[PDB]
């Protein structure tokens, strides 16, 4: 690494209910901005099964994603925020900067259901 | 739609090569997208490794360069991730996925479920 | 600032089979710097020979349009076209995605009429023509005298509007002259739809008498 | 500098058949956070202007919708009177104005043609009805359906904005779906329209049955 | 409904004598409404507005010329007049009468007169 | 005529050719502005005849004016421009405030044509 893209995610680990708001943050050490846009995704990667993308260019969800999944944020600070945590959302999040090569995951969110 | 199968996964000695092939249906290679071998070590966050665009195009991550290859075989809709020399940390599970494009960049749409591959002794 | 992707035309897409999309952006200050504008697709193939055109307001907003010819085949097999506009005095670009529309399909239903003649048009007489209970909205109209399509600035068509059923409906009026229709007294009104069978035309014919 | 304001005139129907003309100052765009607008009404003549109803309602967007209905007098409008609205809002530090007068130029009575489509497979218990008025002007005009001597809901149809003829006046189309129930009671359906122009009564219509 | 308005009246005056300039009215009632104003023009100066009487019989005057100065209207003749007294040099002007169209409390001159030329000579 | 509002205008004369962008100001010895709106009129009269309105209310305009002609303002500082001079703009230009009594005008603007 070290000419390449860290992203750091916080929290780390987190324990939510039902009906409840959670919210990842996705730290990068260099921009990630190009063309008034942000290269930035999300992913969702349930227990045992591969990664599934939920949002592309840092805000716009992907086809077929629940629209209570919904990225934010500019250069460093981007921001994953699912409105109303279900059970079935019980799973690690990784965001993905895909602005400069090589692309570059961050360490991963263990979101558990309280 | 479109389903990613991996295989070629297994026990490998360190040292030794590896050869990894992702077999796709419901889509021509050829016809569209990037194509991507990403790998996972074991309990540790994703690490992009090699892709193949649609057009013929490949990029290595400078972490694996020199030891990998990536290759096509048109007629049998199947792409490859060959590895030697391979190291202790190259463990990992490995999945073949499928990149959408926007405006020059690309994001892992479509995933396998991915094979083990395991480089260690003691 | 409003940006605005439409699909292909039914009859770019079915008869012409050069069907282009159209990225339409509005109320933009003239003396904001031109925007620019790109294409994207979700697979990755090339885009290009998208044409840019500008036009200045009655209003006083400019219009900058892209439009964008798309394969026949790309566009009904799925593919996802992304029109993007950057303004330097917009922080960050507006993205609009288009490609085509699931669900349910229905032909469209066409009546065409002629109006009665009125006192002091003896040489004027109007045409009408409804089509409707279609979906999905998207639809083209045109209007064929003679066995030539006329011109579109002859007609007036409306745009697709709910009904009380589950498809559209729009209204297409045609001013025709005594001396086209002492010719030839048959005029054609045709609808393109992806649902009509067979090659997405249904049409009607009416009479002056 | 999201805000806008709309003054409509007076209903073509209001004015001649109820004899009781409201012009309306719509507001839209507004943040429910942002404190309540003032709005006032002043006339051309300096003459005074009457109370007027406001109301104010939440939409599905999240922008407050702000309506002042104003009612005005019947020779006073025809007579060339000219209404103003005023926008005041706390955030906004100038004004937005809006005005309102009978409009001017050439007068052309409606025509009126009805027709009615015929029965489709799968909409047999359906019928739909069509009316169109062209060749009228100014473009003020009100459509009604009328069946049975009584007028139907204006809900129960849907009529387009007037538009321009490539002659000098304008045209509207009228679409009305009637059920097999209401054409077996009485076979016959009015599409009128009312207009400055028309005469005698600024009525003009025509019978259509399915 | 278009406005025209007229005034008469004018002429050569002596000094310290009196003036009446009437300003007649057709298309429209001076009681119906609107307010009616006379404004003057001195030779080489800007204008300056005299006096007005609103539809409904307000009347108002400026300063400058109050209490020499009395504006009235006939409502049979549909007219209404400028009355000045204790004439000056600085009295020489064109008289022009307006029709003063109302915003909001406040009123501004939309229809205007031909005008009328008083010279004062001592 | 001290209460009196004083109306300024510059320049008191001009001269410019057809099409050029024309620019008068009205300074006003007090504010004029009310409920949100300025009470300035803008009027223009040819030499020998009676003067026309333009603009009332400080930027909205009278009807039949011409739409190269537009006021603006606020407080006790106001413009009138003339985007594209014309012939038949040959004329002087007046500002008069109807906010407070007496209503008062400016002293002139001479446009030339050159
Ligand atoms: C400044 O002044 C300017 C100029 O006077 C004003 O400019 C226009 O402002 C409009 C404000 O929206 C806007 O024009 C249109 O906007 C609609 C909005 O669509 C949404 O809302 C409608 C509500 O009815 C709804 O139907 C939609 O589903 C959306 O929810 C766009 O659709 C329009 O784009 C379509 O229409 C045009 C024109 O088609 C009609 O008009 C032409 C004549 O211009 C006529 O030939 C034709 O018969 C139609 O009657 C088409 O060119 C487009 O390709 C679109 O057509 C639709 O339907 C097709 C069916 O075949 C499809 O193939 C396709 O998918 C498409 O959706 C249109 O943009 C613009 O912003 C702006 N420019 C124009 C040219 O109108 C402005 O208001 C004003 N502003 C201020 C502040 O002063
Ligand atoms: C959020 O909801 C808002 C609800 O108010 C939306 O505001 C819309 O704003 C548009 C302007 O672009 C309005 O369109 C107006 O429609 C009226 C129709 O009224 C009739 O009035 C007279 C007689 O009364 C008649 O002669 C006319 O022909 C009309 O048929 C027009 O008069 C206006 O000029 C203008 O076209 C909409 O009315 C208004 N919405 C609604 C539901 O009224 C706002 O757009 C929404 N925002 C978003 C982001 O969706
Ligand atoms: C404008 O768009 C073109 C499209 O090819 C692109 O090459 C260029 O970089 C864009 N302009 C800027 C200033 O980024
Ligand atoms: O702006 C909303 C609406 O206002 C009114 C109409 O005449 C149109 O100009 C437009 O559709
Ligand atoms: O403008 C939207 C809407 O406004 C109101 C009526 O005039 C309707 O006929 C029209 O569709």
């Amino acid at each position: 690494g070290g000419s390449d893209i860290q992203l750091t995610q916080s929290p780390s680990s987190l324990s939510a209910s039902v009906g409840d708001r959670v919210t990842i943050t996705c730290r990068a050490s260099k921009p990630v901005d190009g063309e008034g846009d942000s290269y930035l995704n999300w992913y969702q990667q349930k227990p045992g099964k591969a990664p599934k993308l939920l949002i592309y260019a840092a805000s716009y969800l992907e086809s077929g994603v629940p629209s209570r999944f919904s990225g934010s944020g500019s250069g460093t600070d981007f921001t994953l925020t699912i409105s109303s945590l279900q059970p079935e959302d019980f799973a690690t999040y990784y965001c993905q900067q895909s602005h400069e090569d090589p692309y570059t995951f961050g360490q991963g969110t263990k979101v558990e259901i309280k | 739609e479109v389903q990613l199968v991996e295989s070629g996964g297994g026990l490998v000695q360190p040292g030794g090569s590896l050869r990894l092939s992702c077999a796709v249906s419901g889509y021509s290679i050829t016809s569209g997208y990037s194509w991507n071998w990403i790998r996972q070590a074991p309990g540790k966050g994703l690490e992009w490794v090699a892709s193949i665009k649609y057009s013929g195009e490949t990029k290595y991550n400078p972490s694996v360069k020199g030891r990998i290859t990536i290759s096509r075989d048109d007629s049998k809709n199947t792409f490859y991730l060959q590895m030697n020399s391979l190291r202790a940390e190259d463990t990992a599970v490995y999945y073949c996925a499928r990149g959408s494009h926007y405006f020059g960049h690309w994001h892992f749409a479509v995933w396998g479920q991915g094979t083990l591959v395991t480089v260690s002794s003691g | 600032v409003s940006a605005y992707l439409s699909r292909p035309s039914p009859f770019d897409l079915f008869i012409r089979k050069s069907p282009t999309i159209t990225c339409l952006v509005v109320d933009l200050a003239p003396s904001k710097g031109t925007v620019n504008l790109t294409w994207s697709r979700a697979s990755g193939k090339p885009v290009n020979h998208s044409t840019r055109k500008e036009e200045k307001q009655r209003n006083g907003t400019l219009t900058v349009t892209s439009t964008l010819p798309v394969g026949t085949r790309d566009w009904i097999e799925g593919e996802t076209y992304q029109c993007r506009v950057t303004h330097p005095h917009l922080p960050r670009a507006l993205m609009r995605s288009t490609t085509k529309t699931s669900g349910p399909r229905a032909a469209p239903e066409v009546y065409a009429f002629a109006t009665p003649e009125w006192p002091g048009s003896r040489d004027k007489r109007t045409l009408a023509c409804l089509i409707q209970n279609f979906m999905p909205e998207d639809i083209s109209v045109q209007w064929l005298h003679n066995e030539v399509q006329l011109p579109d600035a002859r007609h007036s068509t409306t745009q697709p509007r709910k009904t009380k059923g589950s498809g559209f409906f729009v209204f297409s009026r045609l001013e025709v002259t005594r001396a086209e229709w002492e010719q030839k007294d048959e005029f054609i009104c045709r609808a393109v739809h992806e649902a009509a069978s067979p090659s997405q035309t249904v049409q009607r014919a009416v009479s002056v008498n």
